[PDB]
């Protein structure tokens, strides 16, 4: 068919405008690697030649390097973990944490409990999941007036399903956040669906195993 | 008297490294070396060592699922990590390691770790709790 | 007429909402990666030089292979990072741009440039004679303009790369080896050109083949 052809050149024209967007993010990456890293692992590789220099020259004085050089690879893993932490985003049993101190503090009773919790979710789509548990909670808060607030979040079939659900009175139009939380979760395959009659369930889906 | 360890560990460079470091030690001896879970479970059931020092990411059986299937053995396990990674941690009090360290631990800290662990004490890497 | 500019926001917004996830998901790649390899090499550089340690008097021979497997270990670690860029072209010239904007703020001179127009398809040795030319421009801007501003335009022009300096300051010069003549005798020599504006400031325009 002529549909599979024009959806090859769809899926490659897509891929030639990510594959942009990705090297501008590798290089950014790159440069703040370079800058943290490079004179360490340089000054590591130094440190470590003369150290081997000195072994019978000065065998004291190889140890002293051998020591900083020892000091330097681990501070230097140390700030890899603190990187690799930090590129990994959020987690969602961390958002889960955020979300019940917001609506305790929004006097919201908030209801959930632990079925189904997703083995293996993969961390850009837990990031995702994270981004619109947050801001269907921060919706419930700014303009529900819910005294309650249930929240499920379930691995069924092969996706992850959150429920965000609240006994307040839906403020829009018939037709920011909203758009925002269907966008991303539909760039990853997934869903946002809304029920506004008794006030305000929100039901994202997003693939999983 | 001399507390004998198997290594589990898949990057070979660090298993020689490590049984290196390790015999340089008067009340220790490496008695085998592997490069999965399956190795550990094979040999700790086989020749029965005092101590197993377990990586946790190797093909086949991970060193937590290799601990699992040795819970109930008379083995200490010991599991050594560059990264505490979520649900790591818990799944090795679970799993009722003995010790859970950092693989970049300087060597006289490892030794006191495996002395300590041979004392029945439970010795755990503060980074690696999953609560700073 | 402003419910078309009103649309173009939600449009522009809404394309920028997918790239922050490539982005992310790309990051997310790269930290995988990181921990595997670096995260390896980093604790095994530990590992071996405080084994080398323990030998220097015991086994000085072994220490010294140790050392020498820590050296190579460290190397191939900068390496793999230098290599997570992708080999890419246009680097050198980016990294001259960061190096003018942090002398010119430096010198409180107000750098105007935009970074959205930087060509990438230029031979490596013409993008490291233009970083060499935009240095002297900009070191000559500070040294001598006694300028406020300092503006930078690079634009793919046709088959050639076209950098402008230009600056508010005063020209001083009413030669052999110095700056202006080294710019256009390197220029020259790779096909290129530089012209110079001394009526309002100092204009300098550079073109190398692209
Ligand atoms: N849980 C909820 N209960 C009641 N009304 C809600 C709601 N969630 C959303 N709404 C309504 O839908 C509108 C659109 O929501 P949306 O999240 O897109 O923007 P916003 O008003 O919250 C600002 P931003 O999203 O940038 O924080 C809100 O202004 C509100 O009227
Ligand atoms: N941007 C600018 N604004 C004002 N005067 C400038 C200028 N660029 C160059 N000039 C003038 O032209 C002269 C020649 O510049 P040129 O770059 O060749 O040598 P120089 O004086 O900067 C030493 P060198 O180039 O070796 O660093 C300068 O001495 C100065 O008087
Ligand atoms: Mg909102
Ligand atoms: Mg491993
Ligand atoms: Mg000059």
């Amino acid at each position: 068919k002529e549909r599979e052809r024009l959806e090859e050149k769809l899926e490659d024209a897509n891929e030639r405008i990510a594959e942009l967007v990705k090297l501008e993010e590798r290089q950014r990456i790159a440069r703040d690697l370079e800058d943290t890293l490079g004179q360490k692992l340089s000054l590591i590789g130094l440190k470590s030649d003369l150290a081997r220099k000195l072994i019978y020259k000065d065998p004291e004085q190889a140890a002293r390097e051998l020591k900083s050089v020892q000091q330097t690879a681990r501070t230097s893993l140390n700030e890899v973990r603190k990187i690799v932490s930090s590129m990994k985003g959020i987690r969602l049993k961390d958002e889960l944490i955020n979300i019940k101190q917001i609506l305790e503090a929004a006097d919201i009773m908030f209801i959930y409990e632990e079925e189904k919790w997703p083995e293996n979710i993969s961390l850009l789509n837990e990031n995702i999941l994270s981004m619109c548990l947050k801001e269907a909670v921060t919706n419930v808060v700014k303009h529900s007036q819910a005294k309650t607030c249930r929240v499920d979040i379930q691995q069924l079939w092969k996706e992850v399903v959150i429920t965000v659900s609240d006994d307040g009175t839906f403020k829009g139009e018939e037709n920011h956040g909203l758009l925002g939380m269907r966008e991303r979760l539909e760039f990853a395959n997934g869903s946002l669906h809304i029920d506004t009659e008794n006030g305000t369930k929100l039901t994202m889906a997003i693939p999983n195993n | 008297s001399m507390i004998s360890i198997f290594i589990a560990e898949d990057a070979q460079m660090l298993l020689g490294a490590l049984g290196s470091l390790l015999n340089l030690e008067d009340d220790m001896e490496v008695v085998g070396k592997g490069t999965t879970g399956q190795d550990a479970v094979d040999f700790v059931k086989k020749r029965q060592p005092d101590v197993c020092i377990m990586d946790i990411e190797m093909p086949g059986k991970t060193g937590l699922e290799a601990a699992e299937e040795l819970k109930d053995t008379g083995c200490k396990i010991i599991i050594l990590t560059t990264f505490a990674r979520p649900g790591y941690f818990q799944r090795a009090i679970k799993a009722g390691v003995k010790g859970y360290l950092l693989k970049d631990s300087p060597s006289e800290e490892l030794a006191n770790a495996i002395r300590s662990v041979m004392n029945g004490k439970r010795i755990y890497a503060p980074e690696l709790m999953e609560d700073l």
